[PDB]
């Protein structure tokens, strides 16, 4: 409330009221307070004493890569805060949104970054900003972590409390040198340092103390950190922390959390992953960002998002902008979803990606199951039968199941029957090679075992000595590794548990025991009931020769989804062989159909679903039929009901 | 000249003087003073009054006029310009009296 | 209390020379911690005292690089190094650690010359004074180095102590010699009882007295 | 830089009271301290009582505590000193100190007591006087006995007479002031030149004396 | 006859909803000012439940024990259990059996009959902040890093463990005469 002279050997003079008012809410009197001006040399350097100090870092040179796109040629420039109904249409029509207005929904809520909590009322001068945080509790809010953030700088507190009660404090700051917070009274940034770059730094805050109660459990990777942070780019580590996650929820992470630097580790990397996209859209010095580029990085962060909220409950307060989930919204209405897979890969990611993005949590426009179905369902009559995929396709597939898998959380049916037929095409596709494929990747931790359409399949034959028998026998994989691949994979598809796996098909309640159920065959007007229940509420009921040993091969035909007052009496039908077939079709004939291999000691093997004239050609061409091996069989499930066995041909 | 720190708020201040650390040794101290007359200086503590500044121009650095953009700058190097360390050994009571 | 001890009493120095002042302590002057609080000072002859050297050794304000204080814990030596006429005066020290500070003797820093005999001279009383009922004998010492010098009034042979007053002059500015009168003040009657009156004046130089008397004729 | 401004000087009687300021000007800094000390002509410093100002805190010794008291104005920091009921060997000059060293000195107040009315100087001459030869060179003199108070001025035949002079300083007796003054002076020069004592006592007269045998 | 029938094709589906178009940035988040998450967890305190204590009597079962060692026979509960809540999942085991600490001599005799993958809780407990401690007595080195009150042990463990959260289900060592 006044002028003050400020000399040093000329002299300045800073004026307040002015400046003071021009830039609010500037308050030079807590600050004051806090900078504690009558300190003694003694009691300061007591403080300083008290903070953890590193060695330093001589360089580590690194370069930031090339996340953000230039304006894409005619682009329409959109403004979140008044986002119209005014066309900017087409997935094809070039778009952009202003970083601007962008950023101001990112950080749209406001607090204090910066604690007057120890340690950090010794290091800083508090701070009050624009800035979103993630934030999770575990083993009974004993140890807590809170990523708070702006555009410009990240920070990452960990907060353990022991029995006694004592308050163990940790932060990693994470940002462009410049661009790092205040710093208050003696303390200088090399000395916190323990990663730095040309233009980036990574920063430890703790005490002494502290810090050695962490490191009995936590020796952080600080430089690796630090390199992938700035050398990636932020869809690229968005999801090199989401399989992480995705990796770790499967073979029993986050039901017991572990206090382990691999642990403790990702959940910083979790904040980065926020911070670096919102970081891209604020470095742009007042331009635009094209859609392509967003609705890739938010999809990222929405499918990373739900993983840490039903692992850790974490919750997210920021980098969430309406404006984008409505410009994503009505791209979606100039589209077809029931032929949203005859378009490019490239739009059909697109397309799929602002699905997720325009409609969060699903449950609400249950139409964007239709474009992840047209997807799946164009990209299995082009895919070579019993194949493990491709990674083209495999991360095609990865992106529009995020939409399937949220209704699947509902227990609601969520309009049965597209979801039905998606589940179904994904039950053709494990076959014994893609599972394998799937175990690799688990081993390795490579991308193969990210996502596979056998997870969302309704198969449930599928035990631990089954997928054993489907492993890598390579000599030069760890043992260990594949023991637990298989852990995790059968972890994925666990029935009365996980939640994921059924009861929105109406002919599951037709069932007696839920764990003899083997597969669900929903075709159209019918759904078959592969299971070794003889008590099953169907039509009819179907005994394949099975073999002395096992426990049996039934059948169920559920006609129209309407289960029967009891299960059919008497000894069951016998499936009528086929001979008089030939191999040569020139029409469709089976479109509809399924086709089953099953062995009748080893079980079910194979599962087709003829759903085009591509897919019949491919069985009958090939040598699919194999009736060398007596002990191997080839069922016929026909939208009437009825199967049938084929033992020859013409 | 030099002082020692020992234990008026933030609005009767007209001027402050900033020591370099040549001046005194190393240590950074400065004057808070009100404006035959017999001025009283309160004394305080260097890095604490420097650091408390440069957080200031930073936090309006939209509302600097030109003559303060240079301020910030000078004000720092002087503040690196103090050794923190090289103080653990170093007497801290060369300037007080007691009494 | 802290008692202080400096020495010398005097120290004789000629322009240019290199003088030495300590101030032995009683206690130690350790405080907070290695803070010794032991002051220097001089106060030029006819002016306020001022401060020379704090704090054992630090040279005050407006102070020439040729002062200099030594010395640590309880006995302590201040450093002239080519003295100036500037120079001349009375150094005090003190500590201020303990209640109270106490200050020390003085030193005086004074100029060295050669060893000059006084020009004794007795004066009987005045015509007027005797008029008045008084009698007062004055035996002036002029111009005699060193300072030190004592006298004694002898009446009759016998050696007299009461009833006399002595001044002592500073240092002549031009000859740097010391002057000194002696005044026997006595009654008109007290003086008609003895006829002989000395002054006798015992210096360095002179290894006899310098005697100057006279009688009542 | 602090610079410091004390009362003039006060004549007072044994019992009266003199009241002494001393007035800080320049700068300096909080808590500051203003240190008290007294010396009688020829002899060193000795007491240090303390006043803070702003403080108000004081610390004496074992004497100026009813033999002395310590106030302060803090509107204009002249940190008063008084005292009254006084004896004779406390005549001497006070002085004023600002800093813990102490850093600023004032120039002093030279407070003298003495029960003795204004008193003007009798002047008798100093002849060397009969049953002497004083060859080469006489010495003469003024004696000045009973005056009160100090100083006092001696010149020779008014201003000429400059070198060979001496003017010793005033001893007290009976609780008045007495001095003497020599010149030295060629026989050749006296008596055949007159040779006379101008002696000067502002607060009265001055008497003029000529040099007789 | 063999009737030709169509191709597979995904169900129609609604149009989308609507959408705002209205609906301000204040109704969409909430009061803009946010204060970040503290939690209060809530620190349970354990003490010996006293039943269950050391067992008496002294019997044991050769055909079902994991292992012996001297004259100690030795269990591991087939059902995962919470450190505090093996007191019981033992003393109703077998008869005379009680929750065991390893002393050092034993220590590694337990360790071998541990896979590379599982763990075990102990009965190796801190009263309050002095002496560890089991139903035996003693006194045992404990790796200390967390908050204490509750140990275990694997098959490289030199000394009991403590663990950060001990509403974990692990197996329980407990051990007859
Ligand atoms: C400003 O400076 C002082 C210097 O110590 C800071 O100090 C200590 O503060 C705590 C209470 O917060 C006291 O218990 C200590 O006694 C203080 N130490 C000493 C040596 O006095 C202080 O934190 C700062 N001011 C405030 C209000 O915190
Ligand atoms: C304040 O103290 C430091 C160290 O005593 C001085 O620092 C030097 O600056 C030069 C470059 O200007 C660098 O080579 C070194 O960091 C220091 N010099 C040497 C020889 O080590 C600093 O100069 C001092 N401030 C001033 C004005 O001299």
């Amino acid at each position: 409330l006044s002028e003050v002279k400020l000399h040093l050997d000329s002299h300045y003079t800073i004026p307040w009221t002015e400046l003071m008012a021009k830039v609010p809410g500037l308050s030079p009197e807590a600050l004051w307070r806090e900078a504690n001006v009558t300190e003694d040399l003694a009691s300061m350097l007591n403080r300083y004493k008290l903070i953890y100090k590193t060695s330093g870092t001589l360089g580590i040179a690194l370069a930031e890569p090339v996340d953000i796109p230039a304006v894409s040629e005619g682009s329409m420039q959109v403004d979140a805060s008044k986002v119209h109904p005014g066309v900017i249409s087409g997935l094809n029509s070039p778009a952009c949104m202003l970083s601007a207005p962008l950023e101001k929904q990112l950080f749209y809520y406001i607090g204090t970054m910066l604690p007057n909590t120890r340690p950090h009322s010794y290091v800083f001068y508090q701070l009050r900003c624009h800035l979103s945080y993630v934030a999770l509790s575990i083993n009974g809010d004993k140890f807590q972590y809170t990523g708070a953030m702006t555009s410009k700088f990240l920070m990452g507190t960990y907060k353990r409390v022991t029995e006694k009660g004592d308050e163990h404090v940790l932060s990693l700051v994470f940002g462009k040198t410049k661009d790092l917070p205040d710093l208050r009274g003696p303390f200088s940034y090399p000395s916190l340092t323990s990663a730095q770059s040309g233009d980036y730094s990574l920063v430890i805050v703790t005490t002494f103390v502290h810090y050695a109660n962490f490191h009995n459990y936590f020796v952080p990777n600080l430089k690796d950190m630090f390199s992938r942070a700035v050398t990636m780019t932020a869809a690229s580590y968005a999801r090199y922390v989401l399989q992480k996650l995705v990796l770790l929820e499967m073979k029993g992470g986050c039901r017991e959390p572990e206090l382990d630097t691999e642990t403790l580790t990702t959940m910083f990397e979790v904040s980065v992953a926020f911070f670096k996209v919102g970081h891209a859209v604020g470095e742009t010095g007042n331009g635009c960002v094209d859609l392509r580029w967003l609705a890739k990085s938010f999809f990222e962060l929405t499918v990373l998002k739900d993983i840490i909220g039903i692992c850790y409950g974490a919750t997210v307060k920021g980098m969430q902008s309406y404006g984008l989930e409505r410009l994503a919204a009505m791209l979606m209405a100039t589209v077809k979803m029931e032929e949203l897979g005859h378009l490019t890969t490239e739009k059909q990611e697109y397309a799929l990606r602002l699905a997720t993005v325009g409609y969060p949590k699903a449950g609400v426009y249950s139409g964007l199951i239709g474009g992840a179905t047209s997807v799946l369902l164009s990209a299995y009559n082009r895919h070579p039968l019993f194949q493990p995929l491709h990674t083209v396709m495999r991360e095609t597939l990865f992106i529009g199941s995020h939409v399937v898998l949220r209704e699947l959380r509902l227990n609601v049916t969520t309009q049965g029957p597209n979801l039905a037929l998606y589940q179904l095409l994904s039950t053709a596709l494990c076959s014994a090679l893609e599972i394998g494929e799937v175990l690799r990747g688990l081993a390795l931790g490579t991308e193969s075992g990210l996502f596979s359409p056998c997870y969302l399949s309704l198969r449930f034959d599928l035990t631990r000595d089954k997928l054993l028998s489907m492993a890598p026998q390579e000599a030069t994989l760890d043992q260990a590794a594949v023991s637990n691949a298989v852990d995790g994979f059968l972890g994925r598809l666990s029935l009365e548990r996980e939640d994921r796996d059924a009861w929105h098909l109406p002919a599951y309640k037709c069932v007696d025991r839920l764990d003899k159920v083997l597969m669900i065959i929903p075709l159209i007007n019918v759904t078959f009931i592969i299971s070794s229940d003889r008590e099953v509420r169907g039509s009819a009921l179907y005994e394949a020769s099975t073999t002395y040993l096992s426990s049996s091969l039934f059948l169920s035909p559920v006609i129209m989804n309407k289960c029967s007052q009891g299960a059919v009496a008497g000894e069951p039908r016998q499936i009528p062989k086929i001979q008089n077939f030939t191999r040569t079709q020139k029409s469709c004939i089976f479109c509809g159909f399924a086709l089953l291999s099953y062995d009748e000691k080893e079980g079910l093997e194979t599962t087709t679903y003829i759903t085009s004239q591509e897919v019949q050609n491919s069985i009958l061409s090939s040598n699919y039929f194999d009736f060398d091996n007596l002990h191997v069989h080839y069922l016929l499930l026909t939208t009437n009901g009825t199967v049938m066995e084929i033992a020859g041909l013409y | 000249p030099c002082c020692h720190v020992t234990q008026l708020a933030l609005e009767n201040i007209s001027d402050i003087y900033l020591v370099s650390n040549q001046t005194c040794d190393g240590f950074s101290l400065a004057s808070l003073n009100s404006p035959n007359q017999l001025v009283i200086s309160r004394c305080a503590n260097g890095l604490n009054v420097v650091s408390f500044f440069i957080s200031i121009l930073k936090r309006s650095s939209s509302a600097l006029t030109g003559h303060l953009r240079e301020l910030l700058t000078t004000l720092e190097t002087l503040y690196g310009s103090f050794s923190v360390e090289d103080l653990f050994g170093a007497n801290l009571n060369r300037y007080a009296w007691h009494r | 209390d802290i008692v202080i001890t400096q020495t010398p009493l005097s120290l004789p120095v000629s322009l240019g020379d290199q003088a030495s002042i300590s101030c032995r302590s009683s206690q130690s002057l350790l405080h907070s911690n290695g803070n010794t609080y032991l002051h220097w000072y001089l106060q030029r002859p006819g002016q306020s005292p001022k401060l020379l050297i704090y704090k054992v050794s630090n040279r005050f304000s407006g102070v020439p690089d040729r002062f200099s204080g030594s010395g640590s814990g309880t006995d302590f030596t201040l450093m002239i190094n080519r003295v100036e006429a500037e120079d001349l005066g009375v150094y005090f020290c003190s500590q201020s650690i303990h209640v109270p500070r106490t200050f020390g003797g003085g030193t005086k820093l004074e100029i060295k010359r050669a060893d000059a005999a006084p020009t004794v001279s007795i004066f009987p009383p005045s015509s007027e004074q005797l008029t008045s009922g008084g009698a007062s004998v004055v035996c002036f010492l002029n111009n005699f180095y060193p300072k030190d010098i004592n006298v004694k009034w002898k009446i009759d042979g016998s050696e007299r102590q009461n009833g006399v007053l002595n001044s002592w002059t500073d240092q002549d500015s031009k000859d740097s010699t010391y002057s000194m009168s002696s005044t026997l003040t006595l009654t008109k009657d007290e003086y008609e009882r003895h006829n002989s009156y000395t002054c006798e004046a015992t210096h360095k130089t002179s290894t006899s007295p310098i005697v100057k008397s006279f009688n009542r004729n | 830089e602090v610079q410091l401004e004390q009362s003039g000087p006060e004549l007072v009687k044994p019992g009266a009271s003199v009241k002494m300021s001393c007035k800080a000007s320049g700068y300096t800094f909080t808590d500051y301290v203003i240190s008290w000390v007294k010396q009688r002509t020829g002899q060193g410093l000795e007491w240090i009582g303390e006043i803070y100002p702003e403080s108000g805190n004081t610390y004496y010794n074992e004497k100026f505590k009813g033999e002395a008291t310590l106030t302060a104005d803090k509107s204009s920091n002249t940190a008063y000193m008084q005292l009254s009921r006084l004896t004779s060997e406390d005549s001497a000059v006070y002085f004023c100190a600002e800093g813990y060293a102490m850093d600023f000195w004032g120039q002093g107040t030279s407070v003298t007591v003495s029960s003795a009315k204004t008193t003007p100087p009798s002047v008798y001459p100093l002849a060397p006087g009969s049953a002497a030869q004083t060859n080469s060179m006489v010495t003469l003199g003024c004696l000045v006995k009973g005056y009160f108070p100090e100083p006092v001025t001696v010149t020779w035949n008014s201003g000429s007479l400059s070198s060979g002079v001496h003017t010793f300083p005033a001893v007290l007796q009976s609780d008045l002031y007495t001095l003497s003054s020599s010149v030295t002076v060629p026989s050749s020069t006296w008596p055949s030149e007159t040779v006379t004592c101008n002696v000067a006592h502002p607060a009265s007269s001055t008497k003029v004396d000529k040099k007789i045998v | 006859t063999w009737v030709p029938k169509p191709n597979v094709e995904v169900w129609p589906v609604d149009p989308p909803p609507p959408v705002n178009f209205n609906k301000t940035a204040e109704q969409e988040y909430g009061d803009k000012e946010v204060k970040l998450p503290h939690w209060t967890p809530t620190l349970h305190t354990f003490q010996v439940p006293q039943n269950y204590t050391k067992a008496n009597c002294t019997y044991c079962n050769t055909r079902e024990y994991t292992f012996s060692y001297k004259g100690c026979c030795f269990y591991f509960t087939k059902k995962k259990h919470t450190w505090n809540g093996c007191f019981q999942a033992c003393a109703e085991l077998y008869p005379c059996t009680y929750f065991y600490g390893p002393t050092p001599d034993i220590l590694p005799v337990v360790t071998r009959n541990l896979n590379a993958i599982e763990s075990l809780w102990v009965g190796v407990y801190r009263v309050g902040e002095g002496n560890w401690t089991s139903l035996d007595g003693g006194t045992f080195k404990v790796y200390q890093i967390f908050g204490s009150h509750c140990t275990y042990v694997s098959k490289f463990s030199t000394v009991p463990v403590s663990h950060h959260e001990c509403s974990f289900l692990k197996p329980c060592l407990c051990v007859s005469q």
